């Protein structure tokens, strides 16, 4: 790929397809960049998921390290950069 | 068929989560197996979950939380 | 394909337009709707002479509106 | 506003 | 201070080319409401020579804008300003090889455009419907290949639907076909500003008194006195909008009617003023928002052998098209792989509308074999074969049947 | 021009470069109509030249595409 | 006579490409909702549309 963080799609659409096949399937998963924990178990439509990103921009405006930190697939032990 | 017609309601009117059953049902018909497992034995939750690590003493336990624990050998 | 790209930019301030040509095909499978046919006017159908016309048969046989026609004349190469 | 501005600008 | 009080459009890509470029700008621009909104674009790679000589042009270099990154990372995004932003297109580029890879990519930013900006609406525009539903939740998606196979399939039952949508899609006032000297060139360049549009029955000059009667009866009445086809209707219960209603359907006092003109009623009021088949669903739906429309159907769903012409099967042994003896002309297509676009071709042809002796006989020329998955979703369908060869080669068509044909279809890439 | 394009803001037009210059000179203009003693008083409209130098750039650009009709302003700008 | 060649070495009637496939080129167009006054020709092609049961 000639872009960085479009390298491992692959996997977050494959994964993503069996999120909302099987929401009771908790399923893990190491995927490349740190940037596409928000891409993992992705919700459409749900405020909760979309506010955090919000939250996760004053994280890198304050000069914290731990950004991805807050997505909900990170802290729940399903994904992993 | 007379009646069939009122099928078209059904698919129409319909979200995709019984799409998405629907098509793993049909699939469990072609491989020959249990159709029971996807709405029974896969009951359906979306809970929220985190971590924490060595938190306070005063912190208290809710039910169903996972204690990471270090053990020793014999 | 330019013609599906456009589809799109138009849809912007007609929102509509893409259930619409969705329709037109015959994809959504809305129970009140229809879709879209032939009828081809041979010697026989020529006892109506205009468009306008037309209507009186087809609105009156079997709730059958027309969009518009497909002539072809004559014009050798 | 109607009149001179489909003659001046367009 | 631009982005807070003058108006905001992106346009994110693969790779921007000048036909995906020149079509959006002369489309878009040719809205007389929608002429002072500036345009963005996102473009992950490198700029063309070509593309700079569209945009140095002088009205062209002070509203188009050229943001070079990705919609993945934020900076882009902080950059651009999407939370304030009117409207987001994301075009799928016919460009990469595979076309699953430039999909996913697609699927990725779309995902990347709603978590930045919650209200901000996506007009999205997708390539292979098995990853449809993964952008189900944006308000416009535009399948290509659905849209693709479907108006060739619906070609070969009357003749030019894909001119006759081409028109109504494409915007336009009608100022064609003035200077040519022709009487049918004149009349054609009247039907190209035909588009169609909506207005809600009580602002209504032509249903004005037309509640009563029924459907057809509003639209003749109207069509002879002003020249407005009545198309489709949606009341404020629910948002399903139709295509010909019936007689039943009685014109309620506000309805949102569709309907065709060269312009709508506030632009210009010139004229204002002065044998055993069977009917059923299609059992294997290939991919997730696949509405299954009711079709002619086998009665027992035929095997993998009898499906191929080429080889004689243990059922009825047979090579060649004019062994079968079919009756009625034949229908062709060729394609690269056996994608869900040619489930998408078969179902308007083998809808249980269309009449059962009308029901031409269909034949995919496939480059490549057919998959088990494929092969298990066309399985059902009556009178539908394939046969491994191409255009190039001649002797492969002859055997299809291009002796006795009505039409042929082609896809490549 | 100010009534064509009255998008909101009225500083979008006011204080700017083509409209600024404009006001220098003309304004000026229209006092010496009304005030009798100030015929002779000394008015900047040699300025004008800022102004028709600025004419050019919007009118000249209507239609190489801008090569050798963008360095023939480059020269009506120095002089 | 190249097609017609084909079909002997396939095993095929070689009247097909003559008779049943009689050579039209005839010129043609299509029309999007006209005028009432606007006439109709000889084998023109109407865009209907049709309604559910």
């Amino acid at each position: 790929a000639e872009e960085d963080y479009m390298a491992d799609a692959k996997t977050i659409v494959n994964v993503q397809t069996m999120f909302r096949l099987f929401p009771s399937l908790s399923i893990i998963t190491e995927l490349t960049h740190p940037s596409n924990m928000r891409f993992m178990q992705f919700r459409a439509k749900d405020s909760y998921s979309l506010a955090l990103s919000k939250l996760e921009k004053k994280e890198r405006e304050n000069g914290s390290n731990l950004a991805f930190m807050f997505r909900l697939p990170f802290a729940a032990g399903r994904v992993f950069s | 068929a007379e009646w069939i017609s009122q099928q078209r309601l059904s698919l129409y009117r319909r979200s995709e989560r019984q799409e998405l059953s629907e098509l793993v049902k049909n699939r469990m018909k072609h491989l020959g197996l249990p159709t029971t497992g996807y709405d029974e034995m896969n009951d359906h939750q979306n809970t929220l979950s985190y971590v924490l690590i060595n938190p306070p003493p005063d912190t208290r336990l809710e039910l169903n939380d996972i204690v990471y624990l270090i053990r020793s050998d014999p | 394909i330019s013609m599906l790209d456009t589809l799109l930019y138009q849809s912007f301030v007609k929102d509509y337009m893409i259930t619409i040509t969705r329709l037109l095909l015959g994809l959504d499978t809305t129970p009140g709707s229809g879709y879209l046919c032939a009828m081809k006017i041979t010697e026989d159908d020529l006892w109506i002479r205009t468009y306008g016309r037309l209507f009186q048969k087809l609105c009156s046989s079997s709730a059958e509106i027309p969009i518009g026609i497909y002539r072809t004349e004559s014009h050798m190469f | 506003k109607e009149r001179l501005k489909l003659f001046f600008i367009k | 201070h631009r982005a807070q009080t003058e108006k905001h459009v992106v346009l994110c890509v693969s790779s921007l080319k000048i036909d995906l470029l020149m079509d959006f700008l002369n489309e878009f621009y040719a809205h007389p409401r929608l002429q002072d909104y500036y345009v963005v674009i996102l473009c992950p790679t490198e700029m063309d020579i070509q593309v700079r000589r569209v945009l140095q042009i002088p009205l062209w270099s002070q509203r188009v804008i050229y943001l070079q990154g990705s919609a993945l990372k934020d900076q882009d995004l902080m950059r651009a300003k999407m939370d304030n932003g009117e409207a987001c297109f994301i075009l799928s580029s016919r460009n990469e090889v595979d076309r699953t890879a430039a999909d996913h990519q697609t699927i990725l930013r779309a995902w990347a455009v709603k978590d930045f900006a919650p209200n901000c609406p996506l007009y999205v525009q997708i390539l292979k419907p098995e990853n449809k539903f993964h952008v189900k939740f944006a308000d416009h998606v535009v399948c290509e290949e659905e849209c693709k196979y479907a108006m060739l399939a619906l070609n070969c039952v009357c003749p030019a639907t894909s001119t006759l949508i081409t028109l109504l899609v494409h915007t336009s006032r009608g100022q064609e076909g003035q200077e040519s000297p022709e009487q049918w060139q004149r009349m054609y360049g009247r039907c190209s500003g035909n588009e169609v549009y909506h207005i809600r029955m009580g602002d209504s000059k032509f249903f004005m008194e037309y509640e009563g009667k029924s459907f057809t009866y509003a639209a003749f009445h109207a069509h002879k006195k002003y020249g407005v086809c009545l198309i489709g209707i949606r009341r404020e219960e629910n948002k399903s909008i139709l295509l010909n209603p019936g007689p039943r359907h009685i014109m309620a006092a506000s309805d949102t009617c569709f309907y065709i003109n060269i312009t709508k009623e506030e632009n210009s009021a010139f004229i204002f003023k002065q044998v055993e088949y069977v009917k059923g669903y299609p059992p294997n739906s290939p991919y997730i928002g696949s509405s299954p429309t009711l079709c002619h159907l086998l009665p027992e769903k035929a095997p993998f052998c009898c499906l191929r012409l080429d080889k004689g099967c243990k059922h009825n042994s047979f090579e060649d098209a004019k062994a079968y003896g079919f009756k009625n002309k034949l229908i062709i297509v060729s394609a690269e792989t056996a994608g869900n676009g040619l489930y998408n071709f078969i179902v308007p042809l083998r809808a249980y509308y269309r009449s059962r002796k009308e029901l031409n006989p269909i034949v995919l020329l496939l480059d490549n074999k057919p998959e088990h998955h494929f092969l298990e979703a066309i399985c059902c369908f009556p009178m539908v074969y394939y046969m491994e060869g191409t255009i190039d080669n001649l002797d492969s068509l002859l055997q299809c049947g291009i002796i006795y044909a009505d039409n042929l279809v082609v896809v490549d890439k | 021009l100010i009534y064509l394009s009255y998008k909101g803001n009225i500083w979008e037009q006011i204080f700017r470069i083509s409209f600024i210059l404009e006001m220098i000179n003309t304004v000026p203009f229209i006092i010496t109509i009304f005030w009798p003693p100030l015929r002779n008083l000394f008015i900047p409209v040699f300025l004008n030249c800022w102004l028709a130098k600025y004419a050019l750039e919007n009118m000249i650009n209507d239609l190489q595409s801008a090569m050798f009709n963008q360095v023939l302003i480059l020269i009506c700008t120095l002089l």
